RNA sequence: AUAGGUUUGGUCCUAGCCUUUCUAUUAGCUCUUAGUAAGAUUACACAUGCAAGCAUCCCCGUUCCAGUGAGUUCACCCUCUAAAUCACCACGAUCAAAAGGGACAAGCAUCAAGCACGCAGCAAUGCAGCUCAAAACGCUUAGCCUAGCCACACCCCCACGGGAAACAGCAGUGAUUAACCUUUAGCAAUAAACGAAAGUUUAACUAAGCUAUACUAACCCCAGGGUUGGUCAAUUUCGUGCCAGCCACCGCGGUCACACGAUUAACCCAAGUCAAUAGAAGCCGGCGUAAAGAGUGUUUUAGAUCACCAAUAAAGCUAAAACUCACCUGAGUUGUAAAAAACUCCAGUUGACACAAAAUAGACUACGAAAGUGGCUUUAACAUAUCUGAACACACAAUAGCUAAGACCCAAACUGGGAUUAGAUACCCCACUAUGCUUAGCCCUAAACCUCAACAGUUAAAUCAACAAAACUGCUCGCCAGAACACUACGAGCCACAGCUUAAAACUCAAA
RNA sequence: ACAUUUAACUAAAACCCCUACGCAUUUAUAUAGAGGAGACAAGUAAGUGUACUGGAAAGUGCACUUGGACG
């Protein structure tokens, strides 16, 4: 089988599953977190779950861990303008946190949606070309227009070789 | 190994496929220097014709001549293919019957 | 992979090789029509004809299109900002160079160190720094991430200059390779150049020619190729007799050959067929006995969640048994299945007497990281209150071996003598060396093995290929991907020089 | 290494440097000779490491292992 404990965490599916995307202001992720005690708990589950989501809805994001240098577990994050976002995560389950994360830093799904809309436009059905860009490649698959001459053959009025 | 080894090594390397005697190509012309005959290795008996060529390339090797009756003498050209000769070791060309000098087998 | 054949007298396991599928090139044999797509092996040399004009002179274009794949992280993102188009009054958009930041192919670590690769200051100058096992530096391979992009334009990277006289534009040719399209037509369409424009030019392009390379559709008469022992669909007669010959693997052929040749019949596909070649498709599996836990411990950058007896160094010391010496006694002692050699300065008792070795305890199972450690006393003394962490770093490592000196009872490679034997360059007996011992340095190998890697955890599941030693889980490091070549060659390192560590490839086989 | 002239009732003319490449350096090919691997072809238990003897085959010494035997 797949080796290491919990390895749904390693497909694709599961690290799609994430629900938090930045705003573009956020640069810098720290994750200041202890090996143990019972208080950190959902901090750890928060390494141990969500940072891979994270980080694969936010690639372009620095995110870092830093273990059992302060007596509470805490979130940092570093945004573009300066400002610095503090989260004490202390008694906090994972799912919280990514829910309080969520809330004051990630993109509403308003923004997702609109981005989405966007990206539609780019891929006109309209537009004729290569299947990697277009759903057609030729007017000629088009039912009532003239078809291919390479799967019916064009009548010989048509064709140059009997026009000439 | 575990998962840090195994993103340490990374992807299996491959070797490279080794060529063979034709050096990866489906055919080679060749001249032809000497005919002679060799014995298979013994769990068989046989007295299989064989002739050594200087191919295209340069090199010397011994082909084998498949059919009942060859009429190839030094200085003929010849076209060569693989596939070994399971009862010859060493042997792992094929001339080519039909092509050049080499002629098809005579009926009967 | 829904898998299958093949190791053995036989079973199971492990493991390679091959078969079945789909493509492309070439070769053999065969081949009817129509449409469409695609189309030198060669960055080798090129005869010949064309491939760039336009336009009231200036300019503009010929920097484009078209070609090739030699070289090769100039292609992508951001910042800044030239040239160009349009605003052209610029405000600015579009497009996109140079410069700055980031990202960016494959194999080899037997390429492990690069050798100035940095920083600070207005400069003067100062500091000694910078890259690198998370792969620098280096060698080799390759056009790439394909609405396309990158690189090159005969060669010297470049092209002032030199070699020298250039088709990697179209058509075409020579040589070369297994690889082989016409020395057609037109600017009617689109694109580009020019013009104010009617328009002109274009081997771009369009329309044609050749080619089963592919797809689509047909066909009035017209079918070929391969195969028929198993894998794998399908053989009747003869001929031959381990010969001729055949096979992808296993294999067949010695007078009844479904395996060779002919012939009959049958099977698959079909204007094709399929012989060769090259791709398409791979390690989340394992390491006691099949390849793999590499003699032992520590730690770095990091990762993980498990946060008293037999140690070793010194100093001293000695209870048995030897050797040597002395008295007394005897003529023999030693050797063994038996003898011969050897000794007779021999042998027996008694007394004195080690730089060798350490009965009994030990039927104990302890100490030490391992190697090892078992006579007595004394002094030092046996790391770490997370774990893992190296062929190479730092320390160690039985026996054997090499240098120096010393000690020498006994044992003993080697070397002699005696005996045996067809022979004895061995076994048996005698003698004696290197060596076993101490001191100061090396050498760094073992069936260095409990043939079980270190920590943490479980005894519930079908316990569980087999055997060994009940079966497993988490986490980490090391190692392994058919056999042999090969405890090898080369490279590198080493106090080693017939040495040790690391460690391949070619040829060969279907097994091991 | 190396250097600012004419001209100027509208404005122009003039402009040009010398050095490398070797008895250096890298890799590769051919060649005398030598040596390997593969194919064809035909009583003393067993081992590991190391050492000596021997032309070899092998023997012996020291330590270690059972992957031997001891009813
Ligand atoms: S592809 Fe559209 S006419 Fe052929
Ligand atoms: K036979
Ligand atoms: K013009
Ligand atoms: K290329
Ligand atoms: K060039
Ligand atoms: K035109
Ligand atoms: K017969
Ligand atoms: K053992
Ligand atoms: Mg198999
Ligand atoms: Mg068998
Ligand atoms: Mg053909
Ligand atoms: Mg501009
Ligand atoms: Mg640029
Ligand atoms: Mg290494
Ligand atoms: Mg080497
Ligand atoms: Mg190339
Ligand atoms: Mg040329
Ligand atoms: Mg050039
Ligand atoms: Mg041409
Ligand atoms: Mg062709
Ligand atoms: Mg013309
Ligand atoms: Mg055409
Ligand atoms: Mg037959
Ligand atoms: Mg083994
Ligand atoms: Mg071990
Ligand atoms: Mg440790
Ligand atoms: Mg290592
Ligand atoms: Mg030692
Ligand atoms: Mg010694
Ligand atoms: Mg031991
Ligand atoms: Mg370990
Ligand atoms: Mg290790
Ligand atoms: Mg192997
Ligand atoms: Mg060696
Ligand atoms: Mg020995």
């Amino acid at each position: 089988p797949m080796k290491g404990r919990f390895p749904i965490r390693r497909t694709l599916q599961y690290l799609s599953q994430g629900n938090v995307v930045f705003k573009d202001s956020v640069k810098v992720m720290t994750v200041n977190y202890n090996t143990h005690g019972e208080l950190g708990e959902g901090a750890r589950k928060f390494v141990f779950f969500n940072i891979p989501q994270i980080q694969y809805k936010n690639p372009w994001v620095q995110i870092m861990m830093f273990k059992n240098m302060t007596p509470s577990p805490f979130l940092r994050f570093y945004l573009d303008s300066g400002e610095q976002v503090l989260v004490d995560v202390e008694t906090k389950s994972n799912k919280e946190i990514m829910e309080h994360i969520r809330k004051i830093l990630g993109k509403n799904e308003e923004t997702l949606r609109e981005e989405e809309e966007e990206k539609k436009q780019l891929s006109h059905p309209a537009n004729f070309g290569p299947r990697k860009y277009c759903l057609r490649e030729c007017i000629c698959e088009v039912e009532g227009q003239v078809p291919c001459p390479s799967l019916v053959p064009l009548p010989k009025e048509m064709r140059g070789k009997y026009k000439a | 190994a575990t998962l840090n080894q195994m993103h340490r090594l990374g992807p299996p390397k491959r070797p490279p496929r080794k060529l063979g005697p034709t050096e990866g190509r489906p055919q080679l012309k060749g001249v032809v220097l000497c005919t002679f005959t060799r014995k298979p290795k013994k769990p068989n008996s046989a007295n299989r014709k064989c002739c050594r060529v200087r191919l295209s390339t340069g090199r010397e090797a011994v082909c084998f001549i498949p059919g009942e009756g060859h009429t190839l003498q030094e200085h003929q050209i010849v076209l060569v293919e693989g596939g070994r000769t399971q009862d010859l070791p060493g042997v792992k060309l094929t001339v080519v019957r039909g092509k050049y000098d080499c002629g098809h087998v005579q009926k009967k």
